[PDB]
RNA sequence: AGACAACCUGGCGAACUGAAACAUCUUAGUAGCCAGAGGAAAAGAAAGCAAAAGCGAUUCCCGUAGUAGCGGCGAGCGAA
RNA sequence: AUCCCGUGUGAAUCAGCAAGGACCACCUUGCAAGGCUAAAUACUCCUGGGUGACCGAUAGCGAAGUAGUACCGUGAGGGA
RNA sequence: CUGACCGCGUGCCUGUUGAAGAAUGAGCCGGCGACUCAUAGGCAGUGGCUUGGUUAAGGGAACCCACCGGAGCCGUAGCGA
RNA sequence: AACCCAGAGCUAGCUGGUUCUCCCCGAAAUGCGUUGAGGCGCAGCAGUUGACUGGACAUCUAGGGGUAAAGCACUGUUUCG
RNA sequence: GGCCAGUGAGACGAUGGGGGAUAAGCUUCAUCGUCGAGAGGGAAACAGCCCGGAUCACCAGCUAAGGCCCCUAAAUGACC
RNA sequence: CGGUAGGGGAGCGUUCCGUGUUAGGGAGAAACGCGUGCGUGAGCCGCGUUGGACGAAGCGGAAGCGAGAAUGUCGGCUUG
RNA sequence: UCGGAGAGAGGCUCGGUGAAAUAGACAUGUCUGUGAAGAUGCGGACUACCUGCACCUGGACAGAAAGACCCUAUGAAGCU
RNA sequence: UUCGCCCAUUAAAGCGGUACGUGAGCUGGGUUCAGAACGUCGUGAGACAGUUCGGUCCAUAUCCGGUGUGGGCGUUAGAG
């Protein structure tokens, strides 16, 4: 606990009379300042600058949609063979602990650290790396069903016309 | 929790009075004035603390000087210092003027040495 | 309920960071009269630049909830 | 009639002096007409200035018989000087830094 | 029928101020006035949320979040 | 978009109608144009208990005595 | 305590390039009288945990407080409109 | 452009004021922009805290230059022959 | 680099100059010194000239600038 | 080891709370007045032919916490 | 011109009652010099016993607060 | 009005400083304050180093300074 300035007592103490606002002028005056970002009246920084690429229109900005781990994580952690991965058993170990919006998300898987053990791993997506050190050191990657996409019947009978051409043709 | 200012006050201006004692006038009474009068006082004093050391040495150069002038036509402060310093003598001035006034003739036998070995 | 500083909005649409913490801006002068700039003026002005030390602080003071190395 | 219009310095004149080092890229001279020609090593650019191609030590010389042209050669250090005073003071430097630094936590009591 | 501190509901409804001027904006649907009723009032039993998985009248607090957004894209305002 | 009002026009009944942030298709959800309802929440002219790193007569209520008194003001009001 | 006479000694504050100023302010004395609080952001110093840290409202033998309360929040991936 | 009360502790880049002691260090009155000029933003120059460093004070050498002096080779100017 | 201030009216003096009348204790720039924010001594008194940068005590000593008839410290010194 | 603006370090005191319904106190507390006492200072420690009932030190905590300036402000009393 | 005398109400003395603006403290000379460039207060000289009373108004940049004039303020209001 | 012109004299009818010397001694203008009118400028509110008529400066002398007039004390015993 260090002991406060009090100020205004004293010259001997500490800031005495003025305080150590020197003379007068705005910034010696009692009450709210200028606001933070006003230079003189000279146009401010901020607005002489252009506005952030997509920001500046209204373009939804940029979200992260996976809880992305490396495989640096997975070594670390107490993982014995057979083990299931997926996204319980990492808040089981503590090592992800998701918030609101990272509650409500999937979980992806990229290459970093080089693996040791047989796991078991269920998860949304892999990055190609990711799957192909997985897939080498003999893990089975279980990838889970995203949900559905709701389609009108028409665009499924467009989408389906063209399985059926791909399929009259190779066949 | 209301803290009344008190004593803390009276104690520190009377302290102050009590340096002011025998100022002649408002100078004694007056706590506002008292203030001032205590630094001026107080800086006064520093001063001539100060002042004082070049003071006696005015005086006992002054004295010295007029003890020695009895002697010689030609004689001077200047010359007998000189003269005790070619001699090599450490004596310093508050001594050779406390020699002047209380044993005249020992300053008379100084002198009659350094004139012998000027001699 | 208390008060929570408020992010100054303005220049937030103008200001960022970087993953390792440092701020940057966009160049100034790329909208019109581009005609008449050489086109390797125009190049430079494309590039994100990151933000004079001196203004820092202004930044600094309207953005609080921005997450900042100031590498200390 | 009314005066009192006039230009900020354009900050025109000699950036690197005679025997000193030059990077390449490095502006030697920044010019209004060519007060001084290229020399070897040397590029010229499209204001005149001039600016070198090569590290090295930059020379200024007489293209003949009146004018000057500037070049840039090529230098050797190998002297790193061993024992010397430069060399003695810098070291003196480091030692009392690192003994200064480890009485430090050496310190009993 | 009149009386009734604050709270509440409805009706009328500013200005200084902020924006380093000011007119859009802010102050603020605040103060003030008028009317009304209660120990609370108002709201309230999905022509509601949500998103392809689900909830199950209203009010209040924490949080989401100073986020998405709004804005002489300025000062500022600001959800679900 | 949703919501609610001036002026003018002006539908459909469940094979419907509305909502899903212009609008159209599809799917999901819901049933406007009749009412009424407790609690959780706000407040202190107050009543009864309790506590106080609250005041102690220039403080604490304006008011520890004729205190909204004396006095001032035509009056609203000021006010020891 | 008094004070013969000698020496030195241009009130205080404010504010100014600069004042003893004939620059402002105070009749004197005693009281009252000013960088405060709430909430957030940044930084520093101290602790606590680092088997990552922490709980909010809420509940509590009235308060405090034991013990709960993981919803949230901060740190673990960036680049890009 | 009445008065009283209320918004209202309006607003005042302005003037006044801002209270205990000791220790260490210690400026500036410049540049740029400003509806700016007695205000403010950044820079310059304090303090405190870290990280790198090896200088500073002297001594000599080397660079480029177009001032003082000087000159009439150019540009003007000028007297007489 | 971090955290976090004041300052952004300067004054004269030396030197280089511009404006002005090679007027101004005028004005405006450039390289320096002092004052500002500096007490002490010399300058009769006397911000900015000269000496010197005040931790403190001493009724000690040596000097700087400047001085040695009396006021008032030191020579009513010496030789031209 | 001069110092204004200004920044940093180290302290003193006031009222209150914890220890505490403390030690001490009508064999005289707070306060008031005094000191050949001790501190770099803010102050401390001691003393009373005053006063008449409270209240230290230590180790900690909190502020309506320190005044000579506001043509401040309220009382008291001068000058003329 | 060029003033004179007189009467009343004061002024003046004595008894009774008894204010006010003002006011840092005042032990409050002149000349000259200095100095923020007009000094009782700094220097050098000069002059001055202490203290009343009546008169006089040269000084104290005398006294009665924002300077009506000039400028400033991104002040206020009235008016076109 | 500074300036200046004239009349009649006169020895002559000097020029300057003293904050217009002198407004806490007096009085006119001037700071053309608010009313009004003329010329002129302005669409206009209004304006004028244009003119015109009207238009509030107070004062009990504290100190110094002054003109007078006393007391005290000194003048080495006291007096006229
Ligand atoms: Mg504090
Ligand atoms: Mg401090
Ligand atoms: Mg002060
Ligand atoms: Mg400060
Ligand atoms: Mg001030
Ligand atoms: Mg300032
Ligand atoms: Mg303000
Ligand atoms: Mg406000
Ligand atoms: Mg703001
Ligand atoms: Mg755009
Ligand atoms: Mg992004
Ligand atoms: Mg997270
Ligand atoms: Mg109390
Ligand atoms: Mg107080
Ligand atoms: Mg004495
Ligand atoms: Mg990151
Ligand atoms: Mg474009
Ligand atoms: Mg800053
Ligand atoms: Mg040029
Ligand atoms: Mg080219
Ligand atoms: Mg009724
Ligand atoms: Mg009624
Ligand atoms: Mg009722
Ligand atoms: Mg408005
Ligand atoms: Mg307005
Ligand atoms: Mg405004
Ligand atoms: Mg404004
Ligand atoms: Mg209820
Ligand atoms: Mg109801
Ligand atoms: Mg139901
Ligand atoms: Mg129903
Ligand atoms: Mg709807
Ligand atoms: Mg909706
Ligand atoms: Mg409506
Ligand atoms: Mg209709
Ligand atoms: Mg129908
Ligand atoms: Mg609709
Ligand atoms: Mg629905
Ligand atoms: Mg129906
Ligand atoms: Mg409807
Ligand atoms: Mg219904
Ligand atoms: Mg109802
Ligand atoms: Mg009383
Ligand atoms: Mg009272
Ligand atoms: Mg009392
Ligand atoms: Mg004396
Ligand atoms: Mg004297
Ligand atoms: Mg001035
Ligand atoms: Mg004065
Ligand atoms: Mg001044
Ligand atoms: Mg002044
Ligand atoms: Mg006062
Ligand atoms: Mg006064
Ligand atoms: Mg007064
Ligand atoms: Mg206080
Ligand atoms: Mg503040
Ligand atoms: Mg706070
Ligand atoms: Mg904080
Ligand atoms: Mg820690
Ligand atoms: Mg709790
Ligand atoms: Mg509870
Ligand atoms: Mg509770
Ligand atoms: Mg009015
Ligand atoms: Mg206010
Ligand atoms: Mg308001
Ligand atoms: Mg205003
Ligand atoms: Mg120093
Ligand atoms: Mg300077
Ligand atoms: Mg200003
Ligand atoms: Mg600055
Ligand atoms: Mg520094
Ligand atoms: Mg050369
Ligand atoms: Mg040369
Ligand atoms: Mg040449
Ligand atoms: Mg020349
Ligand atoms: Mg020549
Ligand atoms: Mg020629
Ligand atoms: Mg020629
Ligand atoms: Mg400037
Ligand atoms: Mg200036
Ligand atoms: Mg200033
Ligand atoms: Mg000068
Ligand atoms: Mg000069
Ligand atoms: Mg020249
Ligand atoms: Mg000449
Ligand atoms: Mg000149
Ligand atoms: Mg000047
Ligand atoms: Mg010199
Ligand atoms: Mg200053
Ligand atoms: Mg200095
Ligand atoms: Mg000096
Ligand atoms: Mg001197
Ligand atoms: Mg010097
Ligand atoms: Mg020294
Ligand atoms: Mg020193
Ligand atoms: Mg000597
Ligand atoms: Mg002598
Ligand atoms: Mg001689
Ligand atoms: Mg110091
Ligand atoms: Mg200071
Ligand atoms: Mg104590
Ligand atoms: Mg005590
Ligand atoms: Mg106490
Ligand atoms: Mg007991
Ligand atoms: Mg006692
Ligand atoms: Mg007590
Ligand atoms: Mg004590
Ligand atoms: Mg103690
Ligand atoms: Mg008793
Ligand atoms: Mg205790
Ligand atoms: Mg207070
Ligand atoms: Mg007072
Ligand atoms: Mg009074
Ligand atoms: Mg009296
Ligand atoms: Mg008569
Ligand atoms: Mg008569
Ligand atoms: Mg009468
Ligand atoms: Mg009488
Ligand atoms: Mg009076
Ligand atoms: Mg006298
Ligand atoms: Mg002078
Ligand atoms: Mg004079
Ligand atoms: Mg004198
Ligand atoms: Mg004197
Ligand atoms: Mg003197
Ligand atoms: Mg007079
Ligand atoms: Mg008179
Ligand atoms: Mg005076
Ligand atoms: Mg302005
Ligand atoms: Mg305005
Ligand atoms: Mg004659
Ligand atoms: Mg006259
Ligand atoms: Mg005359
Ligand atoms: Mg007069
Ligand atoms: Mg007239
Ligand atoms: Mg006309
Ligand atoms: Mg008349
Ligand atoms: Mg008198
Ligand atoms: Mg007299
Ligand atoms: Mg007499
Ligand atoms: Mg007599
Ligand atoms: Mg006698
Ligand atoms: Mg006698």
């Amino acid at each position: 606990r260090k002991k406060g300035k009090r100020k205004g007592r004293g010259h001997a103490a500490g800031q005495g009379g003025s305080c150590g606002f020197g003379m007068r002028g705005q910034k010696s005056r009692s009450g709210p300042g200028i606001m933070r970002g006003f230079e003189g009246g000279q146009m401010p920084l901020y607005r002489r600058i252009p506005k952030l690429r997509g920001i500046a229109g209204g373009m939804r900005a940029g979200l992260p949609k996976y809880v992305p781990i490396n495989l640096r994580d997975i070594e670390v952690a107490g993982f014995k063979e057979g083990e299931e991965v997926s996204l319980e058993s990492l808040k089981a170990k503590g090592i992800i602990n998701p918030s609101g919006r990272e509650r409500r998300l999937p979980l992806k898987i990229l290459g970093e650290g080089e693996l040791s053990t047989k796991l078991q791993i269920k998860a949304r997506a892999f990055s190609g790396s990711a799957k192909e050190k997985l897939e080498a050191a003999g893990c089975s990657v279980t990838v889970l069903p995203g949900r559905k996409k709701y389609i009108k019947e028409s665009v499924r009978k467009n989408l389906a016309r063209a399985d059926e051409y791909f399929a009259k043709k190779r066949a | 929790t209301r803290v009344k200012r008190g004593y803390i006050a009276r104690r520190r201006r009377k302290k102050i009075r009590f340096f002011a004692s025998s100022f002649r006038g408002a100078h004694s009474r007056l706590t506002r004035t008292i203030a001032q009068q205590k630094i001026r006082a107080l800086v006064s004093a520093h001063r001539d603390r100060d002042r004082q050391k070049r003071d006696f040495r005015r005086l006992w150069i002054t004295r010295i000087n007029a003890a020695i002038r009895e002697r010689g036509v030609y004689y001077n402060y200047s010359k007998f210092i000189h003269d005790l310093y070619k001699r090599q003598l450490l004596l310093n001035r508050k001594i050779l003027a406390q020699i002047a006034i209380l044993n005249p003739n020992c300053i008379y036998m100084i002198y009659n040495e350094i004139i012998k070995k000027e001699d | 309920k208390g008060y929570k500083m408020k992010t100054h909005k303005a220049s937030a649409k103008r200001f960022r960071v970087t993953g390792k913490g440092k701020i940057v801006r966009r160049r100034a002068g790329k909208q019109h009269l581009l005609a008449k700039k050489n086109t390797k003026r125009k190049n430079r002005l494309s590039k994100l630049i990151q933000v004079d030390r001196s203004d820092y602080d202004n930044v600094i003071g309207a953005l609080p909830y921005l997450k900042v190395n100031r590498k200390v | 009639t009314k005066n009192g219009r006039d230009s900020k310095g354009q900050r025109l004149g000699v950036k690197i002096y005679g025997d000193q080092v030059a990077k390449p890229g490095a502006i030697i001279i920044r010019q209004r007409g060519t007060k001084f020609h290229p020399g070897k090593n040397v590029g010229i650019g499209k204001d005149h200035t001039i600016f070198a191609l090569i590290d090295g030590l930059v020379k200024f010389e007489k293209y003949g018989p009146d004018k000057k042209k500037v070049s840039v050669y090529p230098r050797e250090i190998q002297p790193e000087n061993p024992n010397s005073y430069r060399a003695r003071k810098r070291e003196n430097f480091r030692l009392q830094r690192e003994k200064k630094k480890a009485r430090r936590e050496g310190y009993s009591f």
